[PDB]
């Protein structure tokens, strides 16, 4: 028998996109969750495989150093990573392949191996993206709500909650996470991090973890330290670029650091790179919203007070937003699945770098502050005292509790499937 | 915009 002469391999994107909740992705690539199986036919140019002739081996790999100990390279014959043969039809063979619910996320070159007992011929079958996959089982960002899964991460258009306690206001944000380019986009995030510079291996590995991916982002969403998204500026003086306010969507944002080469957007305020954090996790698959805390505290010598002097200073803030991320924490012990908080608004070094999370939201409810990673921060960001220092005219100073200002309050996010606010302070702090 | 109390 001749050697298998491969015409093509189509990748099934209208059928793939529909089954991996991807289709708006899948305009032009495939692009898949991992855990779950997607179709392939090749189509020969002359005899279609004989099960009794051929042997086809499979090669996936991602990023610039695979391999099978890192889990950034799989090879698998046609019979976690598997093949198998669906149908076979005149000059074409219907495959479905199946990926591990733990596989890196990212964009995979798959290969084929064919062999009639001499030497092997490989083609190229082509790429896909893998990405996270919220409605498997077994895997880690897995959320067993198909409403909750529709709103965290399908739905492209939401509120944000601005304003102050006594006068909660909102926008529409239009986080535009399947717009066309945004995904690629969210790659080229990933592979521009400090991590991947400086180990592109191991980052690629890594990123089998919604923990890990989940802390890049938040680091690599402001500019600070890297070659991140927006640059932070808050004296109201934005002529020079695009003022905080100007803002609608986060595609708008992403497409013009891509455009200058990786370089920094301005400008940015907190709910900006919120949502930006938001539109980047959403798309890599990963259910998350973003939530505004009013009176929000930044704590800057960790002591869980928020001390001002005054006459006979750290800040509270009308409002700050961060994301939460939706995940298991095997890094953790036991229970502390399930929203995780995460901050790109650049405010305190996190071991040198301005990052901030993933913290149970768990963890900073229950008053668990050595959870990792930046449980005290948040803690104290919905939950500080507020402290005044008096000096007194005999030159004392009277140290009093400040009950005026409470800090951390009607902490909110958009309801799930409809246009109003749902406050969430409940999870953040028990009452008193 | 954030502003500081
Ligand atoms: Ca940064
Ligand atoms: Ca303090």
């Amino acid at each position: 028998a001749e050697e298998l002469v491969l015409e093509r391999c189509d990748l099934e994107l209208e059928t793939n996109g529909r089954d991996h909740h991807t289709a708006d992705l899948c305009r032009e690539k495939l692009v898949v969750r991992r855990g779950q199986p997607f179709w392939l036919t090749l189509h020969f140019e002359g005899r279609n495989y004989e099960a009794s002739v051929d042997s086809l081996t499979f090669s996936v790999v991602t990023g610039p150093a695979p391999s099978q100990e890192a889990g950034t390279k799989a090879r698998f014959p046609l019979r976690d990573w598997t093949a198998t043969v669906v149908d076979q039809q005149d000059c074409t063979l219907s495959l479905q392949l199946t990926t591990p619910a733990n596989a890196p996320i990212g964009l995979y070159r798959l290969s084929l191996e064919a062999s009639t007992g001499y030497q092997g011929s490989s083609f190229v079958l082509g790429h896909f993206i893998l990405l996270f996959n919220a409605w498997c089982p077994a895997d880690a960002v897995y959320l067993d709500s198909e409403e909750e899964r529709q709103e965290y991460v399908l739905t492209q258009q939401g509120f944000i909650y601005q304003g102050s306690a006594k006068f909660i206001k909102n926008i529409p944000w239009n986080f535009g996470q399947f717009e066309d380019g945004i995904l690629d986009i969210c790659l080229i995030l990933l592979d521009v991090n400090p991590k991947f510079l400086k180990n592109a291996g191991r980052d690629c590995s890594r990123r089998s973890s919604p923990v890990y991916v989940g802390r890049v982002v938040s680091g690599m969403v402001n500019c600070n330290d890297d070659q991140g998204v927006l640059l932070g500026r808050w004296d109201n003086n934005y002529g020079d670029g695009v003022s905080p306010m100007s803002w609608i969507g986060s595609v708008d944002i992403l497409r013009r650091w891509k455009n200058h080469g990786c370089q920094r957007v301005k400008y940015g305020q907190c709910w900006v790179f919120a949502a930006v954090a938001c539109t980047v996790l959403r798309c890599l698959g990963i259910p998350t919203r973003v939530v505004t805390n009013y009176n929000s505290a930044h704590d800057q010598n960790s002591n869980l007070l928020i001390e001002y002097f005054r006459n006979e200073s750290e800040m509270i803030w009308n409002f700050h937003c961060w994301v939460e991320s939706w995940m298991t924490r095997p890094d953790l012990q036991p229970g502390y699945e399930g929203w995780q908080a995460l901050d790109p608004t650049p405010q305190e070094k996190s071991e040198g770098t301005y990052c901030c999370g993933p913290v149970p939201v768990r963890a900073i409810k229950e008053g668990d502050l050595s959870t990792k990673y930046d449980a005290p921060f948040v803690f104290a960001e919905v939950n500080a005292d507020v402290v005044d220092w008096i000096q007194q005219d005999d030159g004392s100073v009277h140290k009093s509790i400040n009950r005026s200002l409470i800090v951390g309050l009607k902490i909110s996010t958009k309801s799930v499937g409809r246009d109003e606010r749902e406050d969430i302070t409940h999870t953040y702090k028990y009452p008193e | 915009p954030a502003x500081p109390f």
